């Protein structure tokens, strides 16, 4: 991210048979394979350096960048069950109370006595 | 009392002879197409062709767009240039974005205007053959300004052949 | 005050400002000379220089109405083509983008008559109006600007009316979709020229001015060195 | 490294001294040693007789305090002829061209008979150096009587590197022999030689003063008064060692003097002591070991940067005041102990003097500073470096160089009250020779403790303190010191720290059954104000509690009580700038807007917390189209809003904050622009009309936006939220952009530069600004006092009539400069420091030839890089060499946001351009010519308006200054909704609109902000215009003028002032009230 949060995302789907379909399979021949995880790791690759880890989050909850990956995917093959499988924080940069506290949204004590 | 700073519109705070005194004149003549062909004048007459170029090239964004009055000094003035101190292929690259920019056959009649002031006849007439070729359907003046030019050289049955080109080519 | 028309033929046309608190003869003049064009639309127009700020048409209403009652000629507009006095609408870029829902100076503008009888009888009144600044400066017309439109322009912070928002979007979209609609069946029909020849049309495309525009815009490797006697007879006379 | 090798010589020969004045001053003082021969010896006197000698003279001794008395000076005097030697820099021949003046130190060895090995002892042999001075002068002068130089030569006393303990002669020459023209004065330093007194009973442990504790500073006097030849020679070794000794001296000495290093002492409070010889030290003392296994550090092979820069790495990293000193032997190599003495120490084993006893602890830790500030600049390979770190003087100001300064007024300033000279007191004679001495230390003491962790670095400056006096007197004479106290008044100058600057309570030591030494302390410093409290986590600590206010930081408070405490009852202390500056930002109309800090942020969050409300709104509902995300791009989401949002204050210009709407990717868009938003306004009614139904509580209404050219048909959804904040929705789509890069592709070659321009508006209005919020509002928190002082700045140039044609960015990225780039200052941590820095650099800035490119990044990834930062160099010569004059574009503002760099500065009339740095220079040498008070800075912030060319004033019906949210009031939304723009001022979109009409002729401006700039009621705005130069005169006339003007001949007419000023009038209509023209 720009806020310098190294992460790794896994992202999974699946293949899906056509409304008409009557092949018992969906099984796609590899070069779809090959350019659908390209167009994957584009849109990936795409959102977190254009997101804050906050803003990235904010966008994980109603599972938006799905929709985008299905969108792209659509024309290559149609999918099913397309999700960011999971998420890993490999490096955080030096932490910030401020922005932290930002995130969250100081006090005087009582006198003992 | 209060701050006071005299106002300066050329950023000094940070006749035309030299290279600064055109550039002070272009500070508050940036529409005037006659200090810039003054400041391609000097240029050419220092041999200095090719900061000369790169001169009219600012002249022609520097000019407000509307001006095109202005904006056809400086495409007159290039291929004056070009065909006086240039090649053939430099005066053709400015000739063809002449026309690309302005009225094409105004910028035709133009060069042919030129290639008569430097007595290149031949260009002339091959210029005639193209420009009545283009706009010979359309446009009476080309027909009469290449009569006149054959007639200037005595070419009296060239000039009848013309003619008769131009009643095929024109409207009746 | 002695001049009365410009040497290139601009006729000078004074008017009395209005009086204001702030502001206590100070005189506003437009230059206006007899424009001649083949083109139907501007044919019968009047060309205007130095207008006031925020000349819409019914300004002229008023003064050719001064001029017709002072001079009793009968003169009446239609219109003020080319009335773009912020160059706001110097570019269409509707039509730039696409040919879809677009087919297609400054401080001036071209006033257009009902007839050559109008402009006439206006331009030689316009004249008469010219010499009275040298004589009589006080009969000149006054300017009011002040007319329904500046109360409109004025009132900058008006909301729109989302009633009349919600029509107009209606409206702009279903042309678009019969539009549309249209180019999409003309670039797929089999068009075929008249010697035979069947244009190539991809999937998908929408508008055949889209085909043009792409045409507009837009052996070496497969080339062996040494394959012929006289190719390694080159290779023969190079080596040595 | 090449660049920085041919730089280094064209600084070394531009500063090189002239030949010519060295060959004019051996032919002097060669000379003047022959006068010094001619002086004639002198029998033993005691006090009385010498007394009686010197009765009558002009000439009197420079006794030092205390001076000597009949019973304590039962020692003799006598005088000898000494060893006239050279020494200093002139002797190494290291010397370089000073404008202000250069000095010739020249040293006279007392011979050894005049001395008892015992006359170390209660200034013994200090007197006797005092008569010895005074003797020569005496007969120093006669002899420049005979020889008639006397004409062009003036005498006077002074304090060697002002060192009250040792006084020398000083001869300057006045307008053959005078030495005028080579710039330098002769300094007649009277020595001792080497090992008179046993060099261990000068230890700076060891006392020398009967009264037992230490007394390190006239240790080190007296030790090295008798140790300077030997330092001489050891030099002269290494100079010979190394070829490029010199060098890498010079490059110290001007370094040093940049940051306003010098040798002189610091316990008297100026800062300095390091000087061209302790760098010389240091660095030979590097040239013989350095390392803690005794490793060399430095090579005799070293070039002069190695040489510099090992130095510069030296002293960065190790410590030689609290963990860690030196020792090394001048005649062994050199090591790095790991003990320190608390102190400032390089000890010289062969020689057992400590050459940074001139050093204070305050002083080294700002060194220590400089040196890693520089270090990494020294490091840094993307940008050069070299004029910041040699070519730029950091000590012109000290409000640009200190955070906050404070002025403390002692009382009865013609001698201290008695209760101030009571606490001096035997012991501290002893420990600090001089009260000056004291009195610094105790200030500096009291402030540190009181202050803690909320600072950095502090300084105490005595002002006014003079170091030289005329020979007929015996000591320095101050004006208010009476020969009493040598200074005007002492200034604390402060580094802050803003992390912890604004704490409201200070942290104490925890309690205890027995109370602590630590909390004893803490309590009997703090006295009364010292509290007992316990915190939400259950701790209970002695801590003081402090009140936060708008106007003052805390910083001020804190110190005027524990200096007035401990200090002087009677003591003044004074910033009164830092509080004008905090008055003129804007006073929120919020609860305890006054009590509030102006790093306080609260007002800003909930904004947020607003939004957040919204936001969750609009993504449940549902749409044709799913929400990708909802962006807010606003002035206050990056905490740069002048004026702080105020619920239901929606006269502010920037109530309506943007945020930008993105839906799910379709291909269903329309192809066709104008369709394009008529299908965006769709999805925007749709937003408005379920909102409407569902959460009524939110009311909502559309706005008509013209930012972009020529694009008339974006609608921007306006929603008031219940809280009392606005925000405008507009829609992006990803469709938008191609369809502009569509426009320019097929637009006519004559208009592509003009849709270019629209493009440029269009990504900079929708993408670029998403990023520049991103990037603004996280640096932000590291860099506390950016918000406000941007802000502040903006304020300035509203009241110059210039945000109107300097977009806010420009502004934010101008302001931001001093924070990413503090080089060679450090980062701002005021509001006085940091503003102007923001007018210093605008002063010193060359826009014509020199590009801005920041590195938006937190302070130490995202770094420019070689490649990157190359890659804009050239953009910025390809632009100027299209624009070398820069009248199409000024400013070249580029970042990783923008590399093109000219997306924030396009479209301001040079005019403006060129004001933004007239108006800065006129700032700055305001400051320089007159010193930062009440009046200058309330100049800084008034417009002259007399320059503009007409002047036009406007009033608005109502105050808007209440309905802007600032405090000297609305509470709900209007129910017609129509009734908001009778609450507005509508004077920034007539200016605009005015300018777009008379773009050729006149250029008008105004005041954006009315509330903040309108008075007492915000409720005047002024037009200011401006004519160019051809419309001013008389022109032929012509279709393509494009101006209202007035005929004077059949072909010529003028500009129309008169209609142009009714018409203006009439535009404002009730608004305009006065013309001056």
């Amino acid at each position: 991210t720009s806020d310098d949060y190294v992460l790794r995302i896994f992202a999974i789907a699946f293949t899906r048979k056509q409304a008409n379909q009557v092949k018992r399979h969906s099984y796609a021949q590899s070069s779809h394979i090959r350019a659908i995880r390209k167009v994957i790791s584009e849109i990936l690759t795409k959102e977190v350096q254009g997101s804050t880890l906050a803003q990235l989050t904010s966008k994980l909850i109603p599972e938006v960048i799905n929709k985008e990956i299905e969108n792209a995917t659509k024309d290559i093959f149609p999918l099913q069950n397309i999700h960011v499988r999971k998420v890993k924080l490999l490096k955080q940069p030096k932490f910030d109370v401020g922005a932290l506290m930002a995130l969250h949204g100081e006090e005087k004590g009582k006198k003992v006595t | 009392l209060s701050l006071s700073a005299g106002f300066d519109w050329t950023a000094s705070i940070l006749a035309p002879e030299s290279v600064a005194d055109f550039e002070r004149l272009l500070i508050g003549n940036p529409n005037s197409s006659v200090v810039w062909m003054n400041y391609m004048a000097f240029q050419l007459q220092l041999s200095e062709i090719e900061k000369a170029r790169e001169l009219a090239e600012r002249a022609l964004k520097t000019i407000n767009f509307r001006e095109e009055a202005e904006k056809l000094n400086i495409w007159i003035a290039m291929l004056n240039l070009e065909n006086t101190f240039g090649t053939e292929e430099t005066l053709e690259e400015v000739f063809s974005r002449a026309c690309q920019y302005m009225d094409s056959y105004t910028i035709h009649t133009k060069l042919l205007g030129i290639y008569e002031i430097s007595e290149k006849f031949d260009k002339a007439a091959e210029l005639f053959k193209a420009t009545a070729k283009k706009f010979g359907g359309e446009k009476v003046s080309i027909w009469v300004s290449w009569g006149d030019f054959l007639i200037s050289h005595n070419e009296e049955q060239e000039a009848r052949t013309i003619l008769g080109n131009a009643l095929k080519a024109l409207p009746k | 005050e002695d001049i009365s028309a410009m040497k290139n033929g601009f006729i000078v046309v004074p008017f009395k400002l209005p009086d204001h608190k702030a502001l206590p003869a100070s005189l506003h003049f437009m230059f206006a000379k007899r424009h001649q064009s083949s083109n139907s639309n501007e044919s019968d127009c009047l060309f205007l220089v130095n207008l006031p700020l925020l000349s819409n048409i019914e300004h002229m209403k008023k003064f050719v109405g001064q001029l017709c009652g002072k001079y009793d000629t009968v003169s009446h507009v239609e219109e003020l083509l080319y009335n773009d006095e912020f160059g706001l609408h110097e570019v269409d870029l509707s039509a730039l983008t696409s040919d879809l829902m677009s087919s297609t100076p400054r401080n001036t503008a071209l006033l257009k008559f009902v007839d050559a009888a109008s402009i006439n009888n206006c331009w030689n009144a316009l004249k008469k109006y010219s010499n009275l600044h040298a004589k009589h400066p006080n009969e000149l017309f006054e300017w009011t600007y002040t007319t329904p439109s500046f109360t409109t322009f004025v009132n900058f912070y008006k909301p729109l009316d989302i009633d009349y928002l919600k029509e107009d979007i209606h409206t702009h979209m279903a042309i678009f979709e019969q539009r549309e609609a249209q180019a999409q069946e003309d670039v797929q029909s089999s068009i075929v020229d008249e010697d035979g020849f069947t244009l190539v049309v991809g999937k998908n495309t929408k508008s055949l001015n889209s085909i043009r525009k792409k045409i507009l815009n837009k052996i070496d490797k497969k080339a062996k060195k040494d394959f012929y006697r006289f190719q390694v007879r080159e290779r023969k006379k190079q080596e040595i | 490294s090449n660049i920085f090798k041919l730089q280094i010589d064209e600084l070394l020969e531009q500063v090189k001294l002239k030949q010519k004045h060295v060959l004019k001053v051996e032919k002097f003082l060669h000379k003047l040693y022959d006068i010094l021969q001619e002086i004639p010896d002198w029998e033993e006197k005691s006090l009385a007789e010498v007394d009686s000698f010197f009765k009558n003279k002009i000439v009197s001794v420079p006794f030092v305090d205390p001076k000597p008395i009949p019973q304590n000076t039962n020692y003799k005097f006598n005088y000898k002829k000494p060893d006239i030697s050279l020494i200093g820099s002139f002797a190494l021949k290291a010397g370089i061209y000073q404008p202000n003046g250069s000095s010739i130190d020249t040293l006279l060895t007392m011979p050894k008979e005049l001395f008892e090995k015992k006359d170390f002892l209660n200034f013994r042999c200090l007197h006797k150096r005092s008569v010895y001075l005074a003797y020569l002068t005496h007969h120093l002068l006669i002899l420049l009587k005979k020889d008639k130089l006397d004409s062009f030569l003036q005498l006077e006393y002074s304090y060697f590197d002002n060192d009250p303990l040792l006084p020398i002669l000083r001869i300057s020459c006045s307008k053959d022999y005078n030495f005028y023209k080579t710039r330098f004065s002769i300094n007649l330093l009277i020595g001792f030689p080497y090992k008179v007194f046993e060099p261990k009973k000068l230890l700076p442990n060891r006392n020398c003063i009967r009264i037992l504790p230490a007394t390190p500073l006239y240790n080190f006097s007296v030790l090295s008064s008798s140790t300077h030849e030997n330092y001489l020679k050891y030099l002269y070794k290494t100079k010979k060692q190394t070829e490029s000794f010199v060098e890498a001296t010079v490059l110290g000495r001007l370094w040093l003097q940049q940051r306003g290093f010098s040798s002189n002492m610091s316990h008297s409070g100026s800062l300095g002591g390091f000087g061209t010889f302790e760098f010389t030290i240091l660095m030979a003392a590097l040239l013989n070991g350095g390392g803690i296994n005794s490793n060399k550090i430095l090579l005799h092979g070293f070039s002069s940067y190695q040489l510099f820069k090992g130095v510069i790495k030296y002293l960065a990293t190790m410590d030689l005041c609290h963990d860690g000193h030196l020792q090394f032997h001048s005649n062994p190599a050199s090591k790095y102990i790991d003990e320190g003495f608390q102190t400032p120490t390089l000890f010289d084993k062969s020689t057992k003097v400590n050459i940074l006893t001139k050093m204070t602890v305050s002083s080294y830790q700002i060194l220590k500073e400089y040196a890693g500030e520089t270090l990494r600049m020294l490091n840094n390979v993307v940008q050069d470096q070299f004029s910041n770190i040699f070519l730029t003087n950091i000590s012109r100001f000290d409000n640009l160089k200190y955070d906050l300064c404070y002025d403390v007024q002692l009382p009865l300033g013609n001698n201290l009250e008695t209760s101030l000279a009571a606490t001096f007191g035997s012991m501290e004679r002893v420990k600090f020779i001089t009260l000056e001495n004291f009195l610094a230390h105790k200030i500096t003491n009291v402030a540190r403790y009181a202050l803690g962790d909320r600072i950095k670095y502090i300084q105490i400056e005595m002002v006014g303190q003079k170091s030289d006096f005329p020979i007929t007197k015996r000591k320095v004479y101050s004006n208010t010191g009476g020969n009493h106290f040598n200074f005007d008044f002492v200034r604390v100058k402060l580094i802050v720290n803003p992390s912890e600057c604004d704490k409201l309570v200070t942290k104490g030591p925890a309690h205890s059954e027995t109370m602590s030494t630590e909390a004893a302390v803490f309590k009997n410093f703090w006295g009364i104000k010292s509290s007992l409290r316990r915190f939400k986590d259950g701790s209970i600590t002695h801590c003081c509690v402090w009140s936060t206010s708008s106007s003052e930081p805390i910083i001020s408070s804190i110190v005027n009580f524990a200096l007035q405490k401990h200090v002087s009852k009677k003591a003044q202390i004074s910033n009164e700038t830092i509080k004008k500056f905090h008055n003129f930002l804007p006073l929120p109309n919020l609860p305890s807007s006054a009590k509030t800090s102006v790093l306080n942020l609260s007002s800003f969050f909930n904004l947020k917390k607003s939004f957040d409300d919204l936001y969750k709104i609009i993504f449940q509902m549902k749409l044709p189209l799913s929400v990708k995300s909802i962006l807010p791009v606003g002035s206050a989401f990056r905490y740069t809003s002048l004026c702080q949002p105020v619920p239901f204050a929606y006269s502010d210009p920037d109530f309506f904050q943007d945020v930008i709407l993105e839906f799910e990717t379709s291909p269903k868009w329309p192809d066709e622009i104008t369709s394009l938003e008529k299908a965006k306004t769709a999805f925007l009614l749709k937003i408005q009309e379920e909102l409407s139904a569902n959460s009524s509580t939110y009311r909502s209404f559309f706005s008509r936006d013209e930012s972009i050219p020529y694009n008339l048909e974006i609608v921007t959804l306006n929603i008031l939220t219940p809280e009392g904040y606005g925000f405008k929705f507009r829609v992006l789509t990803e469709r938008d952009e191609i369809l502009y890069l569509r426009a320019i592709a097929n637009a006519r070659n004559e208009l592509k530069p003009e849709l270019e321009a629209t493009f440029l508006k269009f990504t900079a209005k929708y993408l670029a600004s998403v990023r520049h919020t991103r990037t603004l509002e996280n640096i932000s928190h590291s860099y506390q006092f950016y918000s406000p002082v941007v802000r502040l700045f903006k304020r300035w140039l509203d009241t110059h009539l210039l945000l109107g044609h300097i977009t806010d960015e420009l502004a934010e990225l101008i302001a931001i400069k001093p924070f990413v780039d503090p080089a060679p200052y450090f980062i701002p941590g005021s509001l006085e420091n940091g503003f102007l820095k923001v007018l210093k650099f605008i002063s010193q800035w060359n826009w014509k030839d020199d590009p801005l490119i920041l590195d938006l990044v937190k302070p130490e990834s995202e770094r420019l890089t070689l490649a990157q930062y190359k890659g804009i160099q050239m953009n910025f010569t390809n632009l100027r060499n299209s624009d070398p004059n820069g009248t199409h574009l000024q400013f070249f503002v580029a970042s990783k946001n923008d590399p093109s760099g000219i997306l924030y500065s396009s479209g301001i009339p040079l005019p403006i351009a060129t004001r933004l740095t007239a108006l800065a220079k006129v700032a700055v040498n305001l400051l320089q010519t007159h010193g930062l008070n009440q009046q200058t800075i309330n100049l800084l912030f008034t417009p002259g308006l007399k320059d503009y060319d007409f002047v036009v004033d406007l009033r608005t019906p109502i105050g808007l200054k209440s309905s802007c949210g600032i405090l000297s009031a609305p509470s709900n939304f209007p129910e017609n909704l129509n009734d908001l723009s009778e609450k507005m001022d509508p004077t920034y979109q007539l200016v605009k609109y005015l300018n777009l009409k008379y773009k050729n002729s006149l250029i008008l401006s105004s005041r954006k902000y009315i509330g903040v700039n309108g008075g007492e009621k915000g409720d005047k705005n002024v037009i200011t215009g401006l004519i160019k130069p051809l419309f001013k005169g008389a022109h032929k006339f012509r279709v393509n003028l494009d101006c209202n003007v007035k005929p004077v001949d059949d072909e010529n007419v003028i500009l129309n002032k008169e209609a142009i000023f009714h018409e203006i009038a009439a535009f404002g209509n009730d608004m305009v009230i006065n013309f001056e023209t």
